[PDB]
């Protein structure tokens, strides 16, 4: 109070000083159940990946994704990140998703990174260097590889210029390595554009087949049909707490309700447009988002020269949320309920006053409007006054404010 | 409740206490207004038992035991009178059950002990004694009164009655009420609506804010917000000021009535109702006060001749108190309120010179008692 | 040839619920009192949004086609009736006047007189939505004057430009939205029950 | 940063003025009511129940204060009553009699 | 009139509304004003010839 005020001397009477407000006593997140979840792992286990020349492109679309499910494994013999951290991925919305597979030589695995140069960057596979996405991958000899060589698996070493960034391009032409007219056809210096690996399960690693799967992603004009976690969390009622229904955040005490809403409906709003109520996404409760208990904390106090004490009112709350007295303006706290009435030294609100008297403390009752006085009436009685006395009795009233101007000027500029 | 508004909001100083000092001014400020209106009695005075007011009947009026203890008419007000974003409302001091303990006294007092209360210590005094001093101040003779009693007695109690109807009929009535509710309810409303108000703004939801944009532009977006928000509620508390003063003009008007119609009889002409005054009820409602006013309006008057004066011995007799008058062949001196033909006589009248000066004096006869 | 539409064409705006009050709210809407066009059959333009009805006796209308083209070049959306339940792709079919004898590069594919249906088609730029609402009837072919609610059956996350629509093939009805301001009363349980078409006449404003 | 100054400047003089406009009108009324109380209760006897303070009123004396008025109103207030027996009217010879 | 001007106008809320109302209030209590001051009387009393 003598922060309030800013003063060392409080004189008698009552002064709001501060807002209580009770806490959220823990967060609530609710989504729907986990449904949807995006396909890329019936992408990572199908049969075989395509020659890495006409590499697989799935699209993926109108599902929830958390790619840490993928990243947090350590069984790929590789899996990294570019342009975003793996971390982030499971943030993101998209209107589209990629997933780019292929199997190339563990020697060459080295070309799939941003801006690379070389045969699979540049004739089967650019990535840009300005590429977001991630790249898995996997050995995969005990998959691909067979005596005498496996062809299921070309590299194109040969073609009219570099691809454009995450281009597909199905098209071979022989490579004219020297003077031979080639025309189409295998020859001498006519070379065939889709070399083989020829995967054997005797090979160096380097010469080995890995599987590799590639994400690309992008957000576009058209809204997302892919996004993150629809996170969730227990469903406790009847206290304050911090709340997310759907992404509608807030904090209230979340309240049971008969509330039928259609079935449709997801959020409920009162008269002047404030939330009320909301769906449970993960059952069929409408719950009351009852607003969280709060009101002004008023200091009832005599005035400091005479004593020290004093008590409190927590406006329009119920003692339960915050010596106590439970009164129609708030709890009295530090007040005695004394409710033997009399005159009203410091008002509070609906009929209780306080007052600071003996051994001493701060008492709260219901005010006196002044002593009962039956007149005594009857038909035909009359009473008199035999004296009278003279009274002076001062009144007073203010006439003039102190005359004052600013220049505009001045104050604001100076 | 952001801590990032919070911070921000600093930088405006003081206008986040001034504002909550002036809706404080305010809210203090309607005590005084129903202290000042209904506290004006020294002590609770109370009914006697047996209702013998002379024929009057003030059962309508007077508190009903058996109910917040109001009048029947007190009841008809209060049934006619007809979202926590940082808003409070605060109760009334005086609750409505301390303000029908006010009107009880104040009406208590009126009825068994006329102005007395109002000037000193309380005076019991019968009420046909009460009603005759209170037609002799609107220059109508006591003897009026006795005369017509029983007749007095049901016009007033008939005239209650035609309250009770009017006030039951219809919720029209109470519009000066009415008003008072509905006003500060658009208030309110339109304070509360302008939360949802973008202001230029990339949202009017802070939430929106504060997780789609770092600090740098957050705080651009917020700063939005809170100069529309803050314009917003200076609006407001404007209004309350002007439309607080409005009250108190009102509240002043209705302490002025209170004591001189109700603890007096009031010689302002129109002020206490139409006609002469002759006494008036306060009533308790909802945010308000109801009086009661009666007045006397007299309702079948005659033609006359008259004349300003009447010779007799060459001298010229003006009359005392009243008017002279005449039914075509005799004269007669009135009270000029309530025609009551009086024989002209040297007690009625006094001598002021001679019939030459008066313009359009009469002859006839003064009789000597 | 045009009929009367009265008080028809109403759909819940929002998934919001409210109780026992008044709300107001501007949107595409059919007008009230407005001319329909009355059928009892070509291809149609769409304008910013349109409202179809029928008083088939038993869904006998097969579906709805919509798009720029509705002809190749690009997918135009498709719309099909199976009993009480809807089929729905997106696709570029180039069809003679009978395509539902026709019967694709395709990108997007769902599935869900006594009696009137009324149905709300609807772009928002936020995707394509689509209302609402089934009803008995007396036996007229003239839209009744009653009041009810198209609610949201679907959000279709497709993009597809459209300018015209088709139906695949009793008395039906076709009228078109308007930006318009709507006065919209819901009762006890979260129903818009009552609505004043607001700039309908000075009464209405 | 000067039109910010500016605008937060000049928005909390706009108060201060407009809040001064009202008090200034609240002042009024009470000047008003002083030339009021100064012209009846002064320089006259208002016979207005509780206008010159409680009692019936005598006459008052004005008093300077800084920035007011103080009225020292004299009143009178009967003081020491007595019961009595009373009646409307007395007869004397079947003629009434009133006082 | 200019209608870039009204739809960012629109964007602050009630305060263009509520303007008319105060005015509106005021509007009308001029008449109000106007009628208590001299419509005290009864009916239209004309002079004797
Ligand atoms: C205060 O809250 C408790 C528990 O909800 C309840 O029993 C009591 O009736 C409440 N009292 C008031 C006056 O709200
Ligand atoms: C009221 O307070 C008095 C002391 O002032 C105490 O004796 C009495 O028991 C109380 N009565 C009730 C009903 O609380
Ligand atoms: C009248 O009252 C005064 C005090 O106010 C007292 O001094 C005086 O003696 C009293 N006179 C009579 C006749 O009672
Ligand atoms: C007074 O009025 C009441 C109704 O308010 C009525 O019942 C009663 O008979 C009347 N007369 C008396 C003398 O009470
Ligand atoms: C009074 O006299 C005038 C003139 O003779 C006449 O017009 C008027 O009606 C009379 N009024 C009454 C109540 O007799
Ligand atoms: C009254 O009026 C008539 C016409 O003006 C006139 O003849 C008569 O003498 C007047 N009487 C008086 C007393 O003025
Ligand atoms: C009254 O009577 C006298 C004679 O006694 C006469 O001269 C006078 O004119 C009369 N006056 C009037 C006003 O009739
Ligand atoms: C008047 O008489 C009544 C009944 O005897 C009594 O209650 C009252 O106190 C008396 N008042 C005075 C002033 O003696």
């Amino acid at each position: 109070t003598k922060c309030t005020l800013k003063s060392f001397t409080v004189e008698k009477g009552i002064y709001q000083t501060s807002n209580f407000r009770v806490q959220p006593t823990e967060s609530i997140v609710r989504f729907p159940n986990i449904t949807n979840l995006c396909p890329f792992g019936e992408v990572f286990n199908a049969t075989r990946f395509a020659s890495v020349y006409a590499w697989n492109r799935k699209r993926i679309s109108n599902c929830v994704a958390d790619y840490s499910v993928l990243y947090n494994s350590a069984s790929f013999s590789t899996f990294k990140c570019y342009g975003v951290s793996p971390t982030k991925l499971n943030d993101l919305c998209f209107t589209n998703v990629y997933a780019d597979s292929f199997v190339i030589r563990g020697d060459e695995v080295r070309q799939i990174a941003p801006g690379q140069t070389g045969n699979i960057a540049d004739y089967n596979y650019k990535l840009p260097d300005d590429f977001t996405g991630c790249v898995i991958a996997w050995n995969s000899n005990n998959l691909d590889s067979k005596v005498g060589g496996n062809y299921n698996y070309l590299y194109r070493l040969f073609r009219k210029s570099n691809l454009k960034p995450f281009e597909r391009d199905i098209s071979t032409e022989i490579y004219q390595a020297g003077s031979t007219p080639c025309n189409g056809v295998k020859g001498f210096n006519c070379y065939f554009p889709l070399q083989s690996y020829g995967f054997q399960p005797t090979y160096g690693v380097g010469y080995q087949p890995y599987r590799v799967v590639v994400l690309s992603f992008e957000l576009l004009h058209a809204p997302a049909t892919v996004c993150g976690p629809k996170k969730s969390t227990n469903l406790v009622k009847n206290k304050c707490v911090n709340f997310n229904f759907n992404g509608l955040t807030g904090t209230g005490v979340l309240t049971e309700s008969n509330k039928k809403f259609l079935p449709f409906q997801q959020f409920g709003r009162d008269i002047a447009d404030t939330t009320d109520a909301v769906r449970d996404p993960q059952t069929l409760e409408i719950l009351d988002i009852t607003p969280c208990s709060f009101g002004g904390v008023s200091v009832i106090t005599p005035g400091t020269n005479t004593s020290n004490q004093v008590a409190v009112l927590y406006q329009g709350v119920n003692c339960t949320e915050v010596n106590v007295f439970q009164t129609r303006a708030g709890c009295l706290i530090g007040a005695e309920h004394v409710n033997n009435s009399y005159e009203c030294d410091i008002p509070i609100g609906a009929g209780i006053c306080a007052s600071y008297q003996t051994s001493q403390s701060i008492i709260a009752y219901t005010m006196s409007l002044g002593v009962e006085n039956s007149v005594a009436y009857s038909n035909n009685s009359i009473a008199i006054p035999t004296n009278f006395t003279i009274s002076v009795t001062t009144e007073i009233l203010p006439v003039s404010m102190t005359k004052t101007s600013v220049d505009c000027t001045m104050y604001i500029c100076g | 409740d952001s801590t990032e508004c919070s911070n921000l909001l600093l930088q405006y100083g003081s206008f986040c206490t001034q504002l909550n000092r002036a809706l404080t001014g305010i809210a203090v400020e309607q005590d005084k207004n129903t202290q000042e209106v209904f506290a004006q009695v020294k002590q609770i005075y109370k009914t006697p038992p047996i209702k013998d007011f002379g024929g009057f009947n003030f059962s309508q009026i007077l508190p009903d035991p058996s109910k917040s203890k109001r009048s029947f008419i007190e009841d008809l007000l209060f049934n006619k009178v007809t979202k926590f974003n940082g808003l409070t409302v605060l109760p009334p001091l005086l609750t409505d059950e301390m303000i029908a303990q006010y009107t009880s006294a104040l009406l208590a007092g009126t009825i068994t002990s006329g102005w007395t209360f109002g000037a000193g210590a309380a005076l019991q005094i019968p009420f046909a004694m009460q009603m005759a001093y209170r037609f002799n101040g609107i220059g109508v003779t006591q003897n009026v009164l006795y005369e017509n009693q029983k007749l007095i007695a049901n016009q007033f109690n008939s005239a209650i009655g035609k309250i009770q109807d009017s006030l039951s009929s219809t919720a029209s009535a109470l519009g000066k009420l009415q008003d008072v509710v509905n006003q500060n309810a658009q208030a309110l409303n339109t304070l509360v609506k302008q939360l949802s108000s973008n202001f230029g703004a990339i949202s009017s939801v802070l939430n929106d804010i504060l997780s789609r944009l770092d600090k740098v532009e957050a705080e651009v977006q917020i700063d939005r917000l809170i100069t529309g928000r803050l314009q917003s509620l200076q609006t407001y508390v404007t209004q309350q000021l002007i439309r607080a003063a409005e009250i108190r003009a009102s509240a002043n008007l209705a302490a002025t009535k209170m004591s001189e119609c109700v603890l007096g009889q009031s010689k302002r002409v129109d002020f206490c109702g139409k006609g002469y005054h002759l006494m008036s009820f306060p009533q308790s409602a909802p945010h308000g006060v109801v009086f009661l006013h009666v007045t006397y309006v007299p309702a079948q008057e005659k033609n006359f001749t008259t004349a300003p004066a009447i010779c007799h011995d060459g001298k010229a007799h003006f009359p005392r108190e009243g008017v002279f008058v005449s039914n075509g062949t005799h004269w007669f001196v009135t009270q000029r309120n309530f025609y009551e033909p009086q024989i002209i006589t040297t007690d009625n009248t006094f001598v002021s010179g001679n019939c030459d000066v008066v313009i359009g004096i009469v002859n006839n006869t003064v009789y000597d008692p | 040839a045009y009929t009367n539409s009265f008080t028809r064409g109403v759909y819940y705006p929002d998934k919001v619920f409210r109780s026992s009050v008044l709300h107001s709210t501007q949107d595409l809407f059919l007008p009230f009192f407005s001319n329909v066009t009355w059928f009892h059959n070509p291809v149609l333009p769409f304008n910013d949004g349109v409202y179809f009805a029928s008083t088939e006796k038993s869904n006998i209308i097969r579906g709805w086609i919509f798009g720029t083209t509705l002809d190749s070049k690009t997918q135009s959306l498709l719309i099909v009736n199976n009993a009480t339940n809807v089929v729905i792709k997106v696709c570029e079919f180039q069809f003679c006047n009978d395509p539902f004898l026709g019967v694709n590069n395709c990108t997007f594919e769902y599935v869900s007189f006594k009696n009137l249906r009324e149905f709300v088609f609807k772009n928002i730029d936020g995707y394509f939505k689509i209302y609402s609402k089934h009803t008995p009837i007396n036996l007229v072919r003239g839209l009744p004057q009653g009041f009810s609610a198209l609610e949201p059956l679907v959000d279709l996350p497709i993009g597809i430009n459209i300018t015209r629509f088709q139906t695949l093939l009793a008395a039906y009805y076709v009228g078109y939205l308007q930006p318009r301001t709507f006065l919209l009363k819901y009762n006890e349980n979260g129903t818009i029950t009552d609505a004043v078409d607001c700039a309908l006449d000075p009464l209405s404003e």
